[PDB]
């Protein structure tokens, strides 16, 4: 019900939106890492977002098998 | 006195299609402001939620990107979309009934309502 | 000696007209909002035996 | 009461400091002349675009209760009027636009000046006509939005009546979306030979 | 340079184009407000006499005319390069207010008559000349201010 | 710059130049407006009353021609390089023909409404409502005289 | 200008000659005003007394007299070159039959009002309305021997 | 001028004449106005009360002649060189008369009423309101006193 | 500490960023109380009108997030060190949105309370009541506009 | 002793500490009393329902809490010595987060009063009463954001 397609949804373009976000930090795209207030380190913060983005798609898995059925 | 309802009718007719296309081509700057503030709102809610996580690291800068997220991902789809959505949905709107069909759109038309049966709900 | 004064400086008056304009503002709206009733028909239950 | 005790007690003061100041020989120390040069023509210059726009959005925003609360009480026997008397909502709306079109002219001359030229004549003229202009536009705009109001008040309320008395009392709501315009001009007038801040 | 040319003289000046409009306008807008009110209220029952009962909104416009008039023409006196006395600038400051609270005058006297007369009108219809008649009084009212307000323009400057 | 004659001396007589036209017609508006809506009530029964009855709002027109007269006459003695005294008398003249005449209003208003509407029923009294509009119209006239003596000394043994 | 006779000392005196015209005519208004609404409603029903019941508005009317011949002898007391004593006093005089001549208006006028409606039910209380009126009338008056005294004395050894 | 001796001093003692008169008038007028209204509705039906309940607006007339003792007395000690000293006084002379006789107007006027009304249907009650007049009466009375007794010494052991 | 870099300068920053939230706050809490009363009267007799009827309370919630907007970007461009240019910037752009948001928000509150209550009677006059409410919200976003094109502005070419 | 760090430094951040917790609890005040008056009006017939409208109360007193907090924070920012920037930055918040948290007080204090009531006749009622409460909580949050980005500004970079 709408208690689970909520998550799933979210969870859905997460797992989209932080991997492209990630894919970027890592190869140092210039709007990302190009202002000084910008993190210094480029990949460091990839790393961290890559798990984030495994947290969801947790969430996403779990919650079709709750829809599915 | 036949000859005044057709003058009256005309000098009203001028006196607005002049003042009209000052204050017509002037309501289309809701094009440029609208814009400006959907543009502005959307970058304070990235540099508020989602660039603060960025700045963290380890088990606890794991758990504010996942939380951050969300928040961006819920404010964006409600207060960016559906209140900003309905909004210029109606000043669209508004640019046809009151500025495009003013040019040419007579009315007052006689509607089309046959006779028919249809289920009555009760 | 072209000073304005010692005490009552150009500085200090343009942000004593500033704070008595915002001030002014909202004293204003101070008003309307006090004036606020409520509509406390809708909300009681009345019946009576002679309409019904 | 009170509240005018305080307008009574102001005027005591203002009277009493006066001759104070006067029967002493210091009636010069009340200088409004220097006030004016003195003070940063900076300031005058932000009031008038923030009293401009401001004060013409109190208007617009007060004619479209006048009209929209009895339209509304209208329309439940008269459904059909929503969207006819849709126009007098919009010669409300239209004075903010005129209070955000000067804001746009003068905006432009907001410019920096150097410290030796700052308190010059060409600077000093400049930050008194955006003042008084924009109090010009501002003041009469409200007058405008209000005056609107009360007119498609009743011309909702004719409609309801009957249609064909609607057209009739447009004519009076035309004449007075001219107050708004005049405004507009005489403010460009002003600020016309205004330059920028040098 | 010049004691009888300060440089905030231009100050009193504006202030005059200012007060001619603000206080001019809201004559106008108290003659036409009030009198639509008169003017559709009877219109729920005799709607053939609106379109002679006009003329009362019609003498308020022209009363936002004379504050343009003198509006304009103050403007014209201005400059960041004319020498621009003090005595001139005084002057426009009273060329404003006399012409703004005479057309405030003039309204406020307009909205009143027009109201009552339309209203009263319906019911007698030989009433309607001394109506206009007693509105002609009311409008040389924002006359009287503004043939002061030309006589003080023209001793300003010269 | 003399200490006679200082750069701020015309603003004294502005305002009494304006003055004298901002409380003659707020007189004059207040007279013809309250003359105007009885008229207009009793002339429904009665409007062979109509031109009859137009006399109090007359009254308070020739209020205003009052103030006109004076604010024409002292913008002709202005100037650049002027005395106080020449301001202060200028004042003077202004508070004094304004305020008297809108004291003036405030009664022919008072009182045209009163007798145009008991005139409609009696017709003997509409000689009386004449004499105490008279003695109304004569406060106005009574501060027109004190402003034509003070204009007069303005220019008067000045330097 | 002078320690003793500065620039600024006919301002006082200017004003003190307008207030003496200004606050009399709002009194002696206030008085024709009531009292010409209870005329003009009696004078309905009896229109024989309407002769009669003028009589409270002359008594209005000659108090804004007292505040001209006030204002007359000050104008010609005024000069560009005067001490302020003489522009002091002139203050005095001019509040003095100012001021108690509004108030002598204000009891005219609700007395005149309640005596002439109510005259018509019992012709023995004219008399009595006179008589009360007579010292409101009277109280206009010792503000005019102030202010007589006064104007005598401000150009009394004086530098 | 002089320390002690400067050129604002009579500004304090014309401010003193001036209010005397004014705020006695003032209150006189008051209780000449709100008695006046009660007499005249009392004595339609009872007419031959009329020249017995005439006593308030008498005593309010003498609280008018305390303001103008005291503003002759304070006219004759003006003068163009006067120390602030006698200039103070001259001002709490006047406010001391001036603003007690308000009072005394009010008293009288609001007890004239009641007991003229009262008159009417109880004639015992007639000596009875008179004695709350003078309770009144002789509040003006005391501000009288201390006025005299502050201008014996406004001109003595002054230089 | 310069006769361009003043002390007080900052204070009409502070002051600007204060009164855009305190502005807006106001407008946004006169059009939820007042809208949320019909909400709470409608409701009791046609409970499936309520999810739809929220309409105005969200409507001045955006109100809000206006001015909070203009608060983050002129409390980033504040300093110990900056000049009066700056400062009166920040000033109008707090005045701007603040002034025009409270004007919008009382008539959300206006116009939103009617239509509740009129749509629970006319189910035709909702869509009446959404078109009319937008030309309400879209006055915070005019004066939101002014404070943006003034922000830009602020440091450009400052020293 | 310093030009950018006067002796009246102080003043400016002591009001603003006074002012945080002054403004909020007038509004948390306000919730309380008027929205305590419904609920003792329902809860004599249903008191079954006392222990679920007592959600205007919590959250009213949310508000004064918004207020501890800003006044706790710049009362460590305080000293003898410190930069007249700072005692702006002070003011601005206390006022930000006072004045509208006032503002988040009247509307919780009518919307509860109206709700708790029609809740009382309709069940489904309530659960509108906690959505339109939390569009009025939230108006006072967004005045602690502002004051927490201005303290946070507060002593950086300041000499
Ligand atoms: C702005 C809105 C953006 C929406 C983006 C997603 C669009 C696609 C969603 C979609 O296909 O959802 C289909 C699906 C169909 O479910 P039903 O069978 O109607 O369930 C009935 C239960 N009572 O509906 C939903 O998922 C509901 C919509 C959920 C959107 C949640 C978005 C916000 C998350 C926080
Ligand atoms: C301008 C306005 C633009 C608005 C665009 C979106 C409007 C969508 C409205 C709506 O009702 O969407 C329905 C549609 C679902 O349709 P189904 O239930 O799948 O169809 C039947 C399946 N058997 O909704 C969605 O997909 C998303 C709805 C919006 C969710 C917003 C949530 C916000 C808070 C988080
Ligand atoms: C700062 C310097 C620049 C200031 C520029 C200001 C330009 C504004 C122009 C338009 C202003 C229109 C204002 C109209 C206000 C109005 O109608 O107010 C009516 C209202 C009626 O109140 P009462 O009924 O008597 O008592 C309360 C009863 N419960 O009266 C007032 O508001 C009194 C007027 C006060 C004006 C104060 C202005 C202060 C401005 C800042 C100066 C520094
Ligand atoms: C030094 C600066 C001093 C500033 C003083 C400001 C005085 C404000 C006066 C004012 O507007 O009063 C409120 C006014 C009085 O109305 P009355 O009916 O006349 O009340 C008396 C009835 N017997 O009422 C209203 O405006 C509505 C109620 C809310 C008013 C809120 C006022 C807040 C004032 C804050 C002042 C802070 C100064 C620092
Ligand atoms: C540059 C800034 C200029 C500021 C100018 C402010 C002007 C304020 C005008 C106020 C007018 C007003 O309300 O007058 C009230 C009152 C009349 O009351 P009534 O109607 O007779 O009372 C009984 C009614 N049943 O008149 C007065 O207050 C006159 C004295 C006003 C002196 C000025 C007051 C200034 C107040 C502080 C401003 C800051
Ligand atoms: C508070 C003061 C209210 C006004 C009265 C002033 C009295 C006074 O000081 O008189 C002497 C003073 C000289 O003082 P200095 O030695 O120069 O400086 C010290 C000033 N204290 O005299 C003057 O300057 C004249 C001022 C006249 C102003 C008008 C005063 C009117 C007072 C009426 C009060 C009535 C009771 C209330
Ligand atoms: C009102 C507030 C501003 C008043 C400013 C008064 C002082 C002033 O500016 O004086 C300027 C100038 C004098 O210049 P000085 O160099 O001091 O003297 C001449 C040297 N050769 O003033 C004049 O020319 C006269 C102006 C007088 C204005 C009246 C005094 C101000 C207060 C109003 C008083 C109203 C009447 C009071 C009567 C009270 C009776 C109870
Ligand atoms: C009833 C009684 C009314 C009484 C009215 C009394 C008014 C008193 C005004 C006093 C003005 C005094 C002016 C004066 O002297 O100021 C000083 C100074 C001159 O100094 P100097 O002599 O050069 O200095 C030499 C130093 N060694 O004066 C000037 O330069 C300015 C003179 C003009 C004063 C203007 C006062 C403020 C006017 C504001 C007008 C605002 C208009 C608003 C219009 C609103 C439209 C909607
Ligand atoms: C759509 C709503 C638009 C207005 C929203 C409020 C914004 C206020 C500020 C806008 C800028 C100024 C424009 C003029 C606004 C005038 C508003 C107005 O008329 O206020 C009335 C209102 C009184 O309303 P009531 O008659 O009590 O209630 C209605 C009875 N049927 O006026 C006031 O409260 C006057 C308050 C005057 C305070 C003056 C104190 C100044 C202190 C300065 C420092 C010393
Ligand atoms: C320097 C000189 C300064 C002079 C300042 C004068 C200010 C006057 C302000 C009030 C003007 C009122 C206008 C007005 O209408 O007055 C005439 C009017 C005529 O009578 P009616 O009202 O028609 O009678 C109704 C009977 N049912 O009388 C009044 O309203 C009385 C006015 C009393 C004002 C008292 C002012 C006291 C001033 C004291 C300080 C000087
Ligand atoms: C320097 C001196 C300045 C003195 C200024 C005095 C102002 C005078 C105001 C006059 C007001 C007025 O006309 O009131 C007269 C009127 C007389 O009564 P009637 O209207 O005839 O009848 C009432 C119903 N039966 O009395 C009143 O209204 C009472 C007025 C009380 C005034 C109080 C003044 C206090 C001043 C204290 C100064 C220290
Ligand atoms: C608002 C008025 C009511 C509230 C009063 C608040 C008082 C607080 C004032 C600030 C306290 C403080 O520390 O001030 C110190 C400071 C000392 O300055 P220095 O030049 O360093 O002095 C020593 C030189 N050797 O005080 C001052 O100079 C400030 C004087 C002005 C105070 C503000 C006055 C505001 C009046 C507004 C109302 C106007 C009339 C209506």
């Amino acid at each position: 019900t709408g208690k689970a397609w909520c998550c799933t949804v979210l969870s859905a373009f997460g797992v989209v939106i932080l991997s492209v976000i990630a894919h970027l930090f890592n190869t140092n795209h210039e709007s990302f890492v190009g202002s000084i207030n910008d993190p210094e380190d480029g990949p460091a913060v990839a790393h961290t977002v890559y798990l984030a983005a495994l947290v969801y798609l947790v969430f996403f898995v779990f919650c079709g098998f709750q829809v599915y059925l | 006195e036949d000859f005044g309802d057709i003058m009256i009718h005309q000098v009203i007719h001028t006196i607005e299609f002049c003042l009209n296309c000052v204050s017509h081509t002037a309501s289309y700057l809701r094009l440029w402001a609208l814009s400006l503030a959907h543009a502005q709102l959307s970058s304070v809610l990235w540099t508020m939620t989602i660039q603060i996580a960025f700045g963290f690291r380890g088990f606890v800068g794991v758990f504010m990107t996942v939380a951050l997220f969300a928040m961006w991902f819920a404010l964006t789809c409600a207060v960016l979309v559906l209140m900003e959505g309905t909004s210029a949905m109606l000043h669209s709107l508004r640019l046809h009934w009151v500025e495009s069909m003013s040019k040419f759109f007579v009315g007052e038309g006689l509607p089309y309502e046959p006779f028919a049966f249809e289920y009555k709900d009760m | 000696d072209d000073i304005l004064s010692s005490i009552w400086t150009e500085g200090l008056l343009m942000c004593l007209i500033v704070s008595a304009l915002l001030l002014f503002i909202l004293i204003v709206a101070l008003s309307w909002i006090s004036n606020l009733d409520i509509t406390y028909g809708a909300l009681e239950k009345s019946t009576n035996p002679i309409k019904k | 009461s009170f509240s005018h005790f305080l307008y009574y007690l102001v005027l005591i003061v203002v009277i009493v400091y006066g001759l104070y100041k006067l029967f002493t020989g210091h009636g010069s120390d009340i200088n409004f002349g220097k006030f004016l040069l003195r003070t940063s023509p900076y300031m005058w210059a932000n009031l008038g675009i923030a009293l401009c726009v401001g004060l013409s959005v109190v208007g617009a925003a007060w004619g479209i209760f006048i009209t929209g609360s009895s339209m509304i009480g209208a329309g439940v026997r008269a459904p059909r009027i929503t969207t006819k008397n849709l126009i007098s909502i919009i010669f409300c709306e239209v004075v903010a636009i005129y209070g955000l079109i000067i804001a746009i002219v003068f905006s432009s001359k907001l410019t920096v000046a150097t410290a030796e030229n700052m308190y010059s004549k060409s600077n000093l003229y400049t930050g008194y006509s955006l003042f008084w202009a924009g109090i010009t536009v501002g003041a009469s705009n409200l007058i405008c939005g209000i005056a609107v109001g009360i007119t498609g008040a009743t011309a909702a309320i004719s409609d309801a009546a009957d249609s064909a008395l609607f057209v009739k009392i447009l004519v009076i709501e035309i004449f007075g979306s001219i107050l708004g315009l005049l405004g507009l001009i005489v403010g460009l007038l002003m600020a016309g030979k205004a330059s920028e801040f040098q | 340079s010049n004691i009888y040319a300060p440089l905030y003289a231009p100050f009193f000046g504006f202030a005059g184009c200012a007060a001619a409009m603000v206080l001019s306008c809201l004559g106008a807008a108290i003659g036409t407000a009030k009198s639509g009110i008169g003017i559709a209220g009877i219109g729920t029952f005799k709607p053939e006499l609106i379109m002679k009962s006009l003329i009362p909104v019609v003498m308020s416009g022209i009363l936002a005319i004379y504050g343009l008039v003198v509006a304009v023409l103050i403007a014209g006196n201005l400059s960041p390069t004319e020498d621009y006395t003090l005595f001139n600038g005084f002057m426009h400051l009273s060329c404003g207010l006399c012409v703004g609270f005479a057309c405030l005058s003039s309204g406020y006297a307009i909205g009143m008559v027009g109201d009552v007369g339309v209203r009263k009108y319906m019911h007698q219809p030989r009433l309607f000349v001394g109506i206009v008649l007693i509105l002609i009084f009311s409008e040389v009212l924002g006359l009287y201010g503004m043939i002061v307000a030309l006589i003080l323009n023209t001793r300003g400057s010269e | 710059m003399t200490e006679l004659c200082p750069v701020y001396a015309p603003f004294f007589g502005a305002i009494g130049c304006a003055s004298a036209i901002i409380f003659t017609s707020l007189g004059a508006a207040y007279g013809t407006a309250k003359s105007g809506v009885g008229i207009c009530a009793t002339c429904v029964l009665r409007p062979d009353l109509l031109f009859k009855n137009i006399v109090p709002v007359i009254m308070a027109g020739i209020i205003a021609i009052y103030g006109l007269v004076v604010s024409v006459l002292v913008c002709y003695s202005l100037g650049q390089k002027q005395a106080l005294y020449t301001g202060f008398i200028q004042l003077g003249a202004g508070l004094s023909v304004g305020l008297s005449g809108l004291a003036a209003g405030f009664a022919i208003g008072i009182v045209g409404d009163a007798g145009v509407r008991g005139s409609s029923q009696q017709p003997r009294l509409f000689v009386g409502m004449i004499l105490i509009l008279i003695f109304a119209e004569v406060l106005g006239l009574y501060g027109l005289i004190v402003a034509l003596l003070l204009n007069s000394r303005a220019t008067q043994d000045v330097v």
